[PDB]
């Protein structure tokens, strides 16, 4: 009756990790792809040779 | 061409021809028909003689 | 009877694996955002060794320059005939490369 | 893996950063040379080129229908069939008879259309042609005036 | 009808792959309309010698 | 006295269009010589015939 | 109103941040801000010049995120002493 409540509070302990890691995914991804939209609105995309 | 002392008329490897002056440093018998020449960018003036192809 | 510890361990597995993998692709794509520091170079070929620290490079559309190394780019490696990567602002040599030209030598 | 020697990639001005390999860039001239018109020149309409019709059909259309018949014997079909001769015997007619009496994705290709001014298009165009005819795997591929390229 | 003189050296322009486009301009004018009349003259200027 | 009224006009360039993406313009374009230009459309266009 | 010769006293940190921020701003013409004090019409001392993040679209005022300012200067609120943003800077790092 004590370890199950410990796992219940550890579910929220992992949900805070879910919140912060989904933040490090999503809020950082908004940074990355807002910068990449800033690279995706240009004059050309200059053709070239690799 | 040099119209007088240290005022050149210089062709480039961008193709066109310019009209600048050269320094007080370079000896006047290094450009005697020509040279592979060293030019600045903003000042765009004659600096040095490159070693010829030989 | 205590399968809520495995409903918490399964929440750990699923939610942490998904958020960690999303933030791992976000780590490598934050590194792709960090590539907005690695912003472009030029490439030319060493035409000669001017001085021990100077080289004449070949802009492939045009003109020829005077460059140096970064600091320790092995000035014996940069023989006339190698291809280098050139800086964008300073225009000097950044990184050596291989390659060479027309495949009529290669296809035979 | 999208990169290789010889890639048109679309690059930013100010960053000079690669963003696309030009993935979906099939032009109007690229898609116009593809054949959806399907001509109808009959074999009986052509006369006298008997053994050349034999070589033509029996060495191109039989790979279209019988690869295993080459595999049951242990041989290999030729790659490359060339027509040449005087400019009145009917050369384009045989490619049109192919387009009529076979249905395995006839592909014309005109010669000086491959002569480009926007430089780098014709090689991409030939690779597009073989990729497109690869999408419809039996590939009837014809080019007239190969000397012009 | 629509009658068109053709100077042969209206195809002979300087730069690479342009008289080809001049033939393109010809066929663009041609397939706009009906019963039109292209008149060549002096096709040695265009040429028949390989 | 009509000069300065026309001075806020724009030197905007004619082009030639390479392709159309699906569901959006996302148009790729070349003018003559520079590069192959990735563009938008303005809002007051007829988005059919671009 | 009336006009009298305006004077820009510079913080030397501003000189350092301009040279460094445009040095890192390699050709791509970065944007940053100026953060200073309203003394009068005819003088200005700038006391702080900090950095603004690189935007690859076009050097604009619409790249100036005001909540970036709010958060950065919020960290700078108890840190030393904040003041008014009194301007901005762009770069042409090769030519004059
Ligand atoms: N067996 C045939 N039966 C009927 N007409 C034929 C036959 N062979 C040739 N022709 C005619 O000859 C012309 C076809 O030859 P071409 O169109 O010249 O083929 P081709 O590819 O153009 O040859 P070249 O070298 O490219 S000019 C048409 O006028 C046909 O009617
Ligand atoms: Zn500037």
């Amino acid at each position: 009756r004590t370890r199950l409540l410990d796992s219940e509070i550890k579910i929220m302990k992992s949900e805070v990790l879910r919140v912060t890691h989904e933040l490090q995914a999503m809020k950082d991804k908004i940074k990355e792809n807002s910068e990449k939209i800033k690279v995706n609105k240009t004059l050309p995309y200059l053709v070239s040779n690799v | 061409e040099a119209v007088d002392q240290n005022t050149a008329i210089v062709g480039s490897t961008t193709g066109s021809n310019y009209y600048v002056r050269i320094l007080s440093t370079i000896d006047r018998e290094l450009l005697k028909p020509n040279a592979s020449v060293a030019l600045h960018k903003h000042s765009n003036a004659l600096v040095d003689v490159l070693p010829p192809e030989a | 009877k205590l399968l809520e510890h495995k409903e918490i361990d399964g929440r750990l597995k699923e939610l942490r694996e998904q958020l960690k993998e999303l933030t791992k692709q976000y780590e490598k794509s934050e590194n792709d955002l960090k590539a907005l520091q690695s912003v472009g170079q030029i490439v030319g070929e060493v035409l000669k060794q001017l001085t021990e620290e100077k080289f004449i490079v070949k802009a492939t559309n045009g003109p020829r320059y005077v460059v140096g190394c970064r600091r320790q780019l092995d000035k014996s490696k940069l023989k006339p005939g190698t291809r280098v990567a050139l800086d964008m602002t300073t225009l000097t040599i950044m990184r050596y490369l291989p390659r060479e030209v027309d495949p009529l030598v290669y296809n035979m | 893996e999208k990169l290789k020697p010889g890639d048109l990639v679309g690059v930013n001005k100010d960053s000079y950063l690669i963003l696309e390999t030009l993935p979906t860039e099939y032009d109007s001239r690229v898609k116009a040379m593809e054949v959806d018109e399907r001509p109808t020149e009959q074999y009986s309409d052509i006369g006298g080129l008997d053994k050349q019709i034999q070589e033509l059909v029996e060495a191109i259309v039989l790979p279209m229908n019988h690869k295993e018949k080459f595999e049951n014997l242990g041989i290999q079909p030729p790659k490359g069939v060339l027509m040449y001769g005087p400019p009145g015997t009917g050369k384009t007619l045989l490619a049109r008879a192919c387009a009529a009496q076979t249905k395995a994705t006839f592909l014309k290709l005109a010669g000086p259309q491959l002569v480009q001014m926007f430089i780098g298009d014709g090689a991409k165009l030939v690779r597009d042609a073989f990729a497109l005819a690869k999408e419809k795997a039996p590939s009837i591929i014809f080019i007239d005036e190969l000397d012009a390229i | 009808a629509c009658f068109i003189r053709v100077i042969g050296s209206e195809l002979v322009q300087k730069y690479v792959g342009e008289g080809a486009r001049m033939v393109r301009e010809l066929f663009e004018m041609a397939r706009t309309k009906k019963a039109c009349l292209i008149f060549f003259d002096e096709i040695d200027a265009i040429g028949g010698a390989r | 006295q009509t000069l300065q009224s026309e001075q806020p006009l724009q030197v905007a360039r004619c082009t030639k269009i390479i392709n159309a993406d699906s569901e959006d313009p996302k148009y790729i374009i070349n003018v003559k010589q520079f590069a192959k230009f990735v563009v938008d459309l303005s809002d007051q266009v007829a988005p059919t015939d671009i | 109103a009336v006009d009298t010769a305006e004077q820009v006293y510079i913080s030397s940190l501003a000189l350092l941040k301009m040279l460094k921020h445009g040095r890192a701003g390699v050709p791509m013409e970065v944007m940053g801000l100026m953060l200073g004090e309203f003394v009068d019409d005819y003088t200005v001392r700038v006391i702080d010049v900090f950095a603004m993040p690189q935007s690859g679209t076009g050097v604009s005022v619409e790249a100036v995120d005001p909540v970036f300012q709010a958060k950065m200067l919020d960290m700078l609120k108890q840190t030393g002493r904040p003041e008014m943003v009194v301007g901005w800077y762009h770069s042409h790092p090769g030519f004059g």
